[PDB]
């Protein structure tokens, strides 16, 4: 009975550092979307 | 009126002239307040030019007039100790400099055939860098890594260690507040390094052309050794700076961006830059100076410094930049914060130059060093899901945990030839297996004071050769018997 | 010599001079029969001016006759705006009566010289243990207040603004960039009902204000500053001043939304092109020169809780250090709420405070985290497992908690409690003497809400 | 008649002719009283036609004169060209006098037909283990290396030279676009110091260049070796020809370059409109006809590592091989990084190769996606839970991916080892016995920086 | 009391109106003023002080205060608290209240997601009881 | 039966075409009637009855139907199938086949992945068996 308790702090240090790695990856991609959105519109704007 | 015009259009520090029919591209124009600018664009009716100033006084309808030169710096030896800005005009409150020259700001590096090959070496004090990322006279060394993380004081290290070996040195400084720049000049003067050395100063409060402008000015002061058979070595500080204002120009400019907002051509910006810094041989030093110098090879030194965000190498900028130079040295947060200083990240950096850019012993001792560490480093990541290990990979573990408490070094603390030998020799033979892991650097502290305590000729004879023998060997084995049986730590 | 207006587009006005006599950048104009003033912007050519209107442009039409000043925007300045409020032309808003003073100074200045930096690296003294110790401030310098609200902020200001008046005999400037109305009334109340008013003067830029409004607020505390700054009794000893601003990120988006306005091609996320110059521009007045100096305080706010955005990633480039608060602290009653685990500053080297300083600092961040790891075992495996030097630890951790809380001169109104200015040099003579177990007797509750070292062993005597 | 210059931006020119003398498309002009030489791009009416300068425009102003050649730019082919240094206009850089010939060629041309295409089918082996197991190459095709930067382009190219090229009987064309002048020296003293200079000709513009010789180098080194292809002799048959390109990828960023002042919209992110129809027109001239053959190998690179690229991902259809390299398998120590799951060839059928080479290869593409399956489960939870099979398949993974490193000739400078070269008898024949399950004893150790599987056996024993 | 009933329908009718007024777009082709859109529209709900109402009515009401209160609404899609409009309107109000699908779909009627949603002015705002 | 290898590709020379011709780009920087270039093309295909044929040739042919197949071939970026021109064809076309690479190289060949893949015409289509 002693060593279940072992196996799920592991566990859930384990998946802190996934959804910090997973946030970081979020952001970056949060970043590229609103600029390639922006330059999007940009670009059609000044087509007209 | 061949040679004269009007200003029309002010804006953001960019001005429209109407009349300049005689005028070149990237000539130099002055107003009528005494201020300088450069054309950038001569289209049909009109031309563009950027002020190297303060643009506040001027005003539609002020008179502009060419001066038929491209912009140019002064050069010489007058410079070294002295602090300037873009321009070459002193800002240091000492005076005026007498340089007896001028040198032109935009050039073209030396072709294929007027090169030689790098096998000279230059060493910067620190133990991880000589015996992992070699640095040789005429390579490129690229210093990357998140903010505060210890960059400023690898460059000034290596700045400080060249004392002896009589190179000149170059500090380049773009977009940093006045007060580091004065605590920077304090530092190498209290050391007394500001006897062989220049700074030219770009500071964040500058406009965006002087920010953008600065390293071509550095680079061309520095290339006045070159050209004459001596040696030299440039720093640029923050070289994300003057993408950022070329950036910033470029869209006030109104040219369409790419990737991260950034022009087109910013890989020429850099390219044309950094393809500066080479080792020429000795019949182009014969051609440039007309036989005054003969059997001489000049050479220029560049160490670019780049901030990354959150540890992306992986971004637009550093891999532009990463496919430039000869090598890089990343420095990473998480092993600095844990206390590992240097935080040299042993499998991301490399160095194209290689084991020829380092003395014999140094390269014969030190083989293989950086493929290892990063397999162990590999290794322990993966080794945390199990518990029976076998030998092989308790062993490896082993050795690399001393391995990396081995690279760890202070600021203002240089090293030399012989004890970096010594300390490597130390590792490679196995005599720190049975050393807890907690007392390496007491270890190795010990061991040079001892070493140099009592193996005075020795030391000397090796840092003035660094050459490799089998007598030399069996001396530093014996005396690190010596010490183990004896000398305790 | 006179212009006129002949085109208006929201809150951008375009007016046309004659050919010799168009005025220069940066200079303010006046609209014949209104009150109403424009910042000149940019050149167009033929006599064309392009500039924009401080406050609102309802009731303007084309045609209307504009005179120039020939000059920036001049605020006035000197002690007579000690105690006012005045908005960004320097007009009081507080019905009180006009300025005295007539002595004037252009907002628009270049930023001093590399010779005339200071030849060293001070530290400024605020009185607060947990701040001397551990984020030590710096002449000069720049920081950054995190944490919301319900944990004191306005409070920390008050005792800033208390203490650097008491101790170094300076002044303080306050502006307010993009503020509540209702928040920033219940502040000005709030010093009012203290005795801090009469040493602190106030500009107010509000949200319901037009965004060159909440662009150029941060210039006349500047300029104010500056003017404080300058200003030497005999011997020509020079002052120390403090200057806050409401918010640089409100600053920054300012910024980009008068680039957004002006027609310019945007960069990075949705930012304008000139951030970082902006920023530079605007903190790099903020030094201590050989005469005086001039600090900043600013809020800083994290968009997005993403520190890579270009906005605090830009702010981060010129801080020297940062506070932040948690609410977590706050809930255990313990004032000021200052989080010792995750505040920095880069003063913190032992080259500029010394080796026993730095020592102390470490060795107590050092037992705080073993505190906060033995936390978790203690909640959840028992108490049964932690003895000797665990325990050691964890009273001396809890001794540390007590000894970070002191009272306050701003709050002796309410509680009566008269408040403590602890000098530098007895915190480290106490912690010290903490840490070597010399005090190991002396109960938890001796170090609640006492000054120094004294007191504490005059409430360990009592007690 | 003559022109004169009118209007000069960057590396962009234009010229303004009479009505009856305006130049073609792709003619060349000279600017007179200068070395400069202009590249006609588009006709633009009333007499204008807009130009790409050969070279830097600094000193260069509105009023010139230019004069006209009525024909494109033409370069020397043929024997002369054997061990001599050219740029892009087909001038000697080698301080070695003029070439001694006098025929010409134009480098605008049109690609071969349909009717004159030719069919590989002879395979060629290069000594490298992953290579020739999971990509063999075609004598007669088209290789191509992609990779980010520092990832080992230049070093497998330099070993591919090594293998093949000192081994072959014919000749070889190198040129260089956008790359380190360093490196070229090297090459050129590399090959000077052995005796092969006389087999090889090199044509070099890189990254110090202007845009336009960036732009047009390639088309020079192309048209040499289009003319060594289509040499006959009197009794005497054709030779086989080696061509190596360096980063083709600069070509379409010098194109990128000068886009936008082209007068063109752009696309994608950022990019030219006609990147497609430009890359094809270079990449449908290097094959091989019923007249001569030709082998060529391209170094690709892949900007900010992200493969979905417009550039790469156009270019990826043009090969027959594919070898793609990774930054993770380099960044733990593994020379040569190659991608196995990402690396392809059209010779890779049970018809060309043999039924044991498929299967072999597939065996091993099963095994390491199987892993690369498993290491989520294996990370975030433990190891003990897994199936015994699945440990096996991780244990026989990590020792695959071992095997497939090998110390080159040209790394010795980096790591002090002698180089190995490996027929792929061997590297079938371990590869069979490291699946069947013969090697499970083996520590993981033993397969690192080896040559065959005996030399897997005595370091194991050694240990 | 003023209850706004969504604020996001004239976000999005005033982008329409921009663009069609051909002003140079920001973000999502917004125009550069949406926060001076909201900010001075919330600006304008406050308590004054009787000298205020004294002034304003030249003394025929002496001792009265006077009040505004607003209650605007923000909708989201699947919890996107991170986008332009609503984070510009959250940074001006004094307090939030989070409902969310979730509940409501589960059978919450009230549906008050009492873990993000917080009141600045608190017990000031409330009686003894 | 008609097969055509690569839409995608003639996609991008419509769209080199029409930027050369100066027309307002949009998402991805493709015109605005790429998904008319694409159904109006995809639209031609079909069976037609018999009085068509008996109309069409005047009497020649009496009492057979015609048909025309079509297999339009489209490739994807990293498994992105929510891009601008393939979510156009597959709202377009009737049935889709997906294929995956991580089938492809686990074995299973052809990398037909049956969870996705769908035929509107179904059973209709088959012989009896
Ligand atoms: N080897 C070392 N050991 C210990 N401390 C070090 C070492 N090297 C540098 N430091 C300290 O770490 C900090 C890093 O400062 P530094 O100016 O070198 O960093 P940086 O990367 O240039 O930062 P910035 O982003 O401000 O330019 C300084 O306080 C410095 O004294
Ligand atoms: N087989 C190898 N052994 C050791 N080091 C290698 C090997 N291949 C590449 N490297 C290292 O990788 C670096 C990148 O090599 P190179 O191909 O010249 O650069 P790039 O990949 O940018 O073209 C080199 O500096 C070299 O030290
Ligand atoms: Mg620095
Ligand atoms: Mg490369």
């Amino acid at each position: 009975q002693s060593a279940r308790m072992v196996a799920m702090k592991a566990a859930t240090d384990n998946a802190g550092q996934l959804i910090k790695d997973l946030q970081l990856i979020y952001n970056k991609l949060r970043q590229a979307a609103i600029t390639q959105e922006i330059s999007e519109i940009v670009g059609g704007a000044a087509a007209v | 009126a061949k040679n004269e015009g009007t200003i029309v259009m002010v804006s953001d520090g960019i001005v429209r002239i109407h009349g300049l029919a005689d005028a070149m591209y990237g000539e130099m124009i002055e107003f009528d307040g005494g201020l300088f600018g450069m054309a950038l664009n001569l289209e049909q009716d009109s031309v563009g030019a950027v002020v190297l100033g303060n643009y506040l006084s001027l005003q539609e309808g002020q008179k502009a007039r060419c001066t038929g030169r491209v912009l140019e710096v002064p050069v010489g030896p007058e410079l070294l100790g002295r602090v300037v800005d873009a321009l070459g005009n002193p800002i240091d409150g000492k005076g005026p400099i007498d340089a007896k020259l001028t040198d032109a700001v935009e050039k073209v590096a030396p072709g294929v055939i007027w090169r030689q090959s790098v096998d000279q070496p230059v060493q910067t004090g620190y133990k991880s860098v000589d015996t992992m990322i070699p640095v040789g006279r005429g390579q490129r060394e690229l210093i990357i890594g998140d903010r505060q993380t210890g960059k400023t004081a690898m460059a000034i290290d290596a700045i400080i260690a060249q004392k002896n070996s009589g190179i000149k040195c170059v500090y380049v400084a773009i977009g940093q507040k006045q007060s580091t720049i004065a605590n920077v000049v304090r530092k190498l003067e209290e050391t007394g390094a500001m006897a062989y050395t220049t700074v030219v100063a770009a500071a964040a409060a500058d406009p965006a052309a002087m920010q953008y402008l600065a390293p071509y000015s550095g680079c061309t002061m520095g290339e006045y050794f070159r050209d004459r058979g001596e040696d030299a070595l440039i720093i640029y500080d923050d070289l994300s700076k003057q993408a950022v204002a070329y950036r910033q120009i470029s869209l006030l400019l109104r040219r369409p961006p790419g990737r991260e907002a950034y022009p087109g051509d910013v890989f020429y910006l850099h390219s044309r830059l950094l393809e500066r810094a080479s080792r020429v041989s000795a019949e182009y030093v014969e051609k440039f100076t007309n036989g005054a110098v003969t059997g001489k090879t000049g050479s220029l030194t560049a160490l670019p410094i780049i901030e990354t965000q959150a540890g992306d190498v992986s971004a637009f900028v550093p891999t532009n930049v990463i496919s430039i130079t000869d090598g890089q040295i990343f420095l990473e947060t998480s092993l600095f914060n844990a206390g590992i200083r240097p935080a040299v990240n042993a499998g991301i950096s490399v160095s194209r130059v290689g084991g020829s850019a380092q003395t014999k012993i140094i390269k014969k001792l030190s083989g293989g060093i950086r493929t290892a560490l990063a397999q162990y480093r590999e290794l322990a990541a993966f080794a945390q899901f199990a518990s029976d290990l076998d030998e092989a990979t308790r062993k490896q573990l082993e050795h690399g945990q001393r391995v990396t408490e081995l690279m760890k070094q202070k600021q203002y603390a240089p090293y030399s030839i012989a004890d970096q030998a010594v300390s490597v020799y130390a590792s490679n033979e196995g005599y720190m297996a049975d050393v807890e892991v907690k007392k390496i650097v007491d270890f190795d502290a010990a061991l040079i004071a001892y070493f140099r305590s009592e193996y005075a000729p020795l030391m000397k004879q090796i840092d003035e050769t660094g050459d490799y023998n089998k007598d030399i060997e069996a001396a530093i084995k014996a005396g690190i018997e010596s010490f183990k049986a004896t000398q305790t730590y | 010599s006179s212009g006129r207006i002949i085109q208006i587009i929201g809150a951008v006005i375009d007016v046309e001079f004659e050919r010799t006599s168009v005025p220069k950048i940066y200079d303010a104009l006046q609209v014949d029969g209104t009150e109403t003033t424009l910042e000149v912007q940019q050149q167009l050519g033929d006599g064309v001016v392009r500039t924009i209107a401080m406050g609102s442009t309802e009731g303007l039409k084309r045609g209307l006759t504009v005179t120039s000043t020939n000059a920036p925007i001049s605020v006035p300045v000197g002690t007579a705006t000690l105690g006012r409020i005045m908005d960004v032309l320097g007009r009081p808003i507080d019905e009180a009566g006009p300025v005295a003073t007539e002595e004037r100074l252009p907002i628009h200045r270049q930023a001093p010289s590399y010779a005339e930096q200071a030849a060293s690296t001070d530290l400024l003294e605020t009185g607060i243990k947990v701040i001397d110790l551990l984020c030590p401030f710096a002449k000069g310098g720049k920081v950054g207040l995190f944490g919301g609200a319900g944990v004191g902020k306005t409070v920390n200001m008050m005792e800033l603004i208390n203490n650097i008046a008491k101790a170094h005999s300076g002044l303080s400037v306050f502006a307010g960039v993009g503020e509540r109305t209702r928040e920033g009334n219940d502040f000005y109340h709030e010093m009012k009902d203290s005795n801090v008013l009469d040493k602190v003067a106030m500009v107010y830029g509000q949200m319901n204000e037009p965004p060159g409004n909440r662009l150029r607020v941060a210039l006349t505390g500047l300029t104010m500053a500056e003017y404080f700054r300058d200003e030497k009794d005999e011997n020509g000893k020079g002052r120390d001043v403090l200057l806050f601003v409401d918010n640089i990120y409100r600053y920054t988006l300012a910024g980009t939304e008068v680039s957004a306005l002006l027609g310019r091609m945007p960069s990075a996320v949705g930012y304008q092109p000139t951030l970082a110059e902006e920023m530079g521009v605007l903190q790099e007045r903020i030094t201590s020169t050989k005469s005086g100096s001039i600090t900043s305080i600013q809020a800083v706010y994290v968009p997005a809780d993403d520190l890579t955005d270009p906005s605090p990633a830009t702010t981060f480039a010129h801080l020297d250090a940062t506070v932040v608060l948690s609410r977590d602290i706050a809930s255990s009653g313990i004032y000021p709420a200052i989080d010792p685990l995750d505040s920095t500053s880069r003063q913190l080297d032992p080259l500029v405070v010394g080796q026993e300083h730095y020592e102390i600092a470490r060795a107590v961040q050092n037992v705080l985290q073993r505190y906060k790891e033995l936390k978790d075992i203690i909640a959840i495996l028992g108490m049964d497992e932690l003895a000797e030097e665990d325990k050691l630890v964890v009273y001396r951790a809890r001794k540390i908690q007590r000894f970070f809380s002191q009272p306050f001169h701003v709050a002796e109104v309410f509680t009566g409690a008269p408040g403590k200015l602890v000098p530098l040099k007895e915190t480290i003579r106490g912690f010290k003497g903490l840490l070597a177990g010399e005090y190991d007797h002396i109960p938890e509750q001796a170090f609640y809400m006492v000054g120094g070292i004294d007191e504490v062993i005059a409430k360990a005597e009592k007690l």
